[PDB]
């Protein structure tokens, strides 16, 4: 009967910098870091005591039904998701970014290769290349028609140095609607560009 | 020094069933209970269960219950042990990254952890990507690694000679049922016309290496 | 004025020097002769807490019996590490008798009053004593036999309850006896079986499920068999006359009956030669059982039990359970502690 919840589960700060994130549970509470791909690593047990070889930024308050996790000069090694346990319940976490790198991203558009069409496939790439920050807006337009449901995106993690994004939208359909249409639009929306970036091709 | 290694990843049809194995060793293993826990692609954890080594005792939670079982043997000295987590009737949705770990104290804390055993569960048998090149136009060009099963592969460029700016995406699921991703790369405008570019693709279990010559 | 401490303490015991049973030859070598008139003194307006989770007493008993097996039922065969002992492995008479423990000069035992006490916390009514009562060592799983009853109502023991890995402890209020028997002529020799009346059975058995209900929000309460693990945890493992008896309860926790659940249930047991030893220390092998009739007629007064885990919310699970024998000890000594004199 041991409930318990999770705090902004998404939140942004610079380098160098002393970040806070709280549960509200009623038992044992736990915290722990995980980077992607890897096995959770423990730093803080019972709320307020700190596990060993964990460097002296972390710390955790035990007062009431809340738990604080603080951090203290945010280093670069220190950007990943964290979460609390109690018992077997698990919160799914809250992922970290920094800030102030506001970049616009470079924006590319790629036709389908000779070799796809002749296994009767086709499929355009839109690339949007290094930017801050994530959230983007990318929408297919074929002879001027809006295209939705046929596209398929994919994000990169924020990248190490120069704190940016990438996204890659698959526009995928049959070889026959392919050589039907001409002119093939990947327009971009971002908060960082005056204006919506469009980029195209015509087939041919 | 504690040490738990987990084995290789797994790749099943439904219905079927698998096992995965944790090995324990440097420490005095009847003293601490072993949970397993699991990992869907892009959620959180998930509680498996515990067994207690001295008993072989298992507690597994309501869905795992019917299915999954947890066993554990010994070596002679008891110096080393192997925990095994039997899961049956295998549902696709039980694709998950399987963790095995360490209960130190009764704050249930976990200090811990296994690497982790890929368990990969659907139809689509085992079948090698298709390469095709995405030509160029500063400007960028790249690869499409097309329709294979199951993940993943890994994407190099010059046979690891080039690793700037480099942005090999997270794979996506095809509603086929196969996976596909793209890895691509920025160069000067200067590059092209005497510079030879590679993409370097590795699907091992399918045993196919390719190496494509991406030009415009 | 006194404090919570830990000391070296002596055992009591009616052991007779010329009987050959193993319990009495050992108590008669380790153990004092009980006391004709012990003194109980009874603390006014006095509040002492306890934690039979933490009571040193425990380690000190469970050192007791290890000893007591270790010279007295030696296997023909057992395993160290990566080497195989072999050695004479006679049959013997095997009846636990009862243990008091004593505290040395400078030290008191203080004990627990409250009726409804649970184990852990504060008890208002204290009094203080040179020995606990006679407690026999009886190994066993799932079942606790021939100990000592709550004095009305039932109890629930656990450290904490809201933790599924930490084991349950029912304390009965009233017993129910339990009817264990190889027959005379042995045909598998290893066959046996054991018999309890069902209708004291499930109406003890319905009471517990209510008192669970009240550590737990009025959920329903659903018995079910041990999910797996050593036989010996699984089945309802004991000693009787010196053979390794293992039963099936599969019949004694039956949700339907809490129709025709009044009989006598009967249940399916086995006698092995092989085991897995409870002091933790692998397989050893014994001689094939004696011949004749081999009974034993045991109270129940107590149950292990561990609740399932996980989000269920609806209802909770709970199977038998063992394993840790020092929690048939602990089921004992849950209200007595000791003090120095400061
Ligand atoms: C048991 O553990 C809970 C959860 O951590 C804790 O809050 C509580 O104080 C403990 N209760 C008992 C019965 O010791
Ligand atoms: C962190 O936790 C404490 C303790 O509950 C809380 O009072 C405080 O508001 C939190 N700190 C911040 C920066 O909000
Ligand atoms: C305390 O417990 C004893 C049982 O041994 C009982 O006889 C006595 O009346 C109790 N004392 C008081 C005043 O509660
Ligand atoms: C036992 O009683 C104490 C005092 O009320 C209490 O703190 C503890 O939680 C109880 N244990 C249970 C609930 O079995
Ligand atoms: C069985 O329990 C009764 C009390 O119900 C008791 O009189 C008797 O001593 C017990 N038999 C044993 C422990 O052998
Ligand atoms: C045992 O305790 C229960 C409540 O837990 C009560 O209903 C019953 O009367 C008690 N049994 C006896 C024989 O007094
Ligand atoms: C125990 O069961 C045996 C065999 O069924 C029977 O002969 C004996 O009378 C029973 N003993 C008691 C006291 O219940
Ligand atoms: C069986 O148990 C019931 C419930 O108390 C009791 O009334 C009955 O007499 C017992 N049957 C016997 C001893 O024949
Ligand atoms: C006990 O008996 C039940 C019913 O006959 C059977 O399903 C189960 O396998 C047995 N359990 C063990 C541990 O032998
Ligand atoms: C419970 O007992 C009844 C009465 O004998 C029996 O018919 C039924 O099979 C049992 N319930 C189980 C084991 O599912
Ligand atoms: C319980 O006590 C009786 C004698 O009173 C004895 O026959 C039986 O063996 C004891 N139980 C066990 C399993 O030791």
């Amino acid at each position: 009967d041991i409930q318990m919840t999770q705090s902004p589960s998404s939140l942004s700060a610079s380098v160098g910098d002393t970040v806070t994130i709280t549960c509200q549970a009623n038992g044992y509470l736990n915290w722990y870091q995980q980077r992607r791909g890897k096995a959770p690593k423990l730093l803080i047990y019972d709320g307020s005591k700190l596990e060993r070889g964990v460097p002296s930024r972390f710390s955790g308050r035990r007062w009431g039904q809340e738990y604080n996790l603080t951090i203290n000069n945010l280093q670069p090694e220190d950007i990943a998701t964290y979460f609390c346990q109690v018992y077997e319940f698990v919160v799914p976490g809250t992922r970290l970014d920094l800030k102030r790198t506001v970049a616009a991203p470079s924006v590319f558009i790629f036709p389908p290769s000779d070799e796809q069409l002749k296994s009767g496939t086709a499929s355009v790439v839109c690339l949007l290349n290094n930017f801050y920050p994530r959230e983007a807006k990318v929408q297919w337009k074929v002879d001027n028609a809006l295209q939705s449901g046929n596209s398929q995106e994919s994000v990169t993690e924020q990248d190490s140095k120069d704190s940016t994004y990438s996204l890659s939208s698959t526009l995928t359909l049959s070889k026959a609607d392919y050589e039907k249409h001409k002119v093939y639009a990947c327009e971009v929306t971002h908060q960082g560009l005056s204006s919506p970036v469009t980029k195209s091709f015509n087939r041919g | 020094q504690v040490q738990l290694l987990q084995s290789g990843a797994a790749v099943t049809k439904p219905g079927a069933s698998v096992r995965v194995s944790c090995e324990a060793s440097g420490y005095n293993i009847r003293d601490y209970f072993i949970h397993w826990w699991r990992q869907a692609p892009g959620q959180g954890l998930q509680w498996v269960g515990w067994i207690n080594p001295k008993t072989g005792q298992p507690n597994n939670p309501r869905q795992f219950q019917g299915r999954v079982s947890l066993t554990r043997h010994a070596s002679w000295d008891f110096d080393t042990y192997s925990f095994y987590m039997d899961l049956k009737a295998l549902r696709s949705d039980d694709t998950a990254v399987y963790f095995c770990a360490r209960q130190r104290s009764d704050y249930w804390d976990f200090d811990v952890w296994g690497s982790g055993t890929q368990v990969t569960v659907s139809s689509a048998s085992t079948k090698g990507p298709s390469v095709f090149p995405l030509a160029p136009s500063t400007a960028a060009l790249g690869c499409l690694v097309k329709d294979y099963f199951p993940e993943p592969v890994t994407v190099s460029w010059n046979s690891g000679a080039l690793t700037s700016g480099v942005h090999t995406f997270p794979a996506v699921l095809q509603s086929s049922g196969l996976y596909s991703l793209s890895s691509v790369v920025t160069v000067p405008s200067s590059s092209l016309g005497t510079q030879t570019y590679i993409c370097n693709v590795n699907h091992k279990p399918s045993n196919t290496k390719v190496d494509k010559k991406v030009e415009p | 004025v006194w404090k919570d401490a830990d000391t070296t303490l002596f055992c009591a015991s009616d052991a007779k020097a010329h009987e050959t049973e193993v319990h009495n030859v050992w108590a008669t070598h380790a153990c004092v002769p009980t006391d004709p008139n012990p003194q109980e003194i009874h603390l006014e307006n006095v509040t002492e807490n306890f934690n039979m989770w933490k009571n040193n007493m425990v380690e000190q008993m469970q050192e007791d019996v290890i000893s007591l097996w270790d010279q007295s039922l030696q296997p023909c065969v057992k395993l160290t590490g990566g080497s195989v002992i072999k050695q004479a492995c006679p049959k013997i008479s095997f009846d636990p008798i009862p243990i008091h423990y004593c505290t040395p000069a400078g030290y008191v035992i203080l004990k627990c009053n409250d009726k409804n006490f649970n184990g852990t916390g504060p008890c208002k009514n204290v009094s203080s004593v040179q020995c606990t009562h006679g407690i026999k060592p009886v190994v066993s799983t799932q079942l606790l036999l021939n100990g000592s009853l709550a004095e009305e109502e039932i109890i629930i023991r656990t450290e904490n309850i809201t933790d599924n890995a930490k084991t349950i402890i029912v304390h009965l209020n009233k017993s129910v006896e339990i009817n264990c028997t190889r027959p005379s002529n042995g045909g598998d020799i290893r066959k046996a079986y054991c018999e309890i009346n069902g209708t004291k059975w499930n109406k003890v058995l319905k009471q517990v499920t209510e008192k669970l209900k009240e550590h737990f929000n009025n959920k329903t309460i659903i018995f079910q068999p041990p999910s797996g693990g050593d036989l010996e945890i699984t089945m309802h493992h004991f000693n009787c006359r010196g053979e390794f008896f293992y039963c099936n309860t599969t019949q004694l926790f039956n949700n339907t009956c809490i129709k025709g659940c009044n009989g006598t249930i009967t249940l399916p047991c086995k006698i092995k030669q092989i085991i897995n030893m409870w002091q933790g220390t692998g397989q050893a092998m014994y001689a094939p059982p004696i011949d004749g009739k081999i009974n034993c007629v045991s109270n129940i007064t107590g149950i292990l039990l561990t609740r399932d885990g996980g989000e269920n919310n609806s209802t909770e699970i709970f199977r038998p359970g063992g394993g840790n024998i020092k929690d048939n000890w602990r089921s004992e000594l849950y209200k007595y502690k000791v003090v120095q004199i400061e």
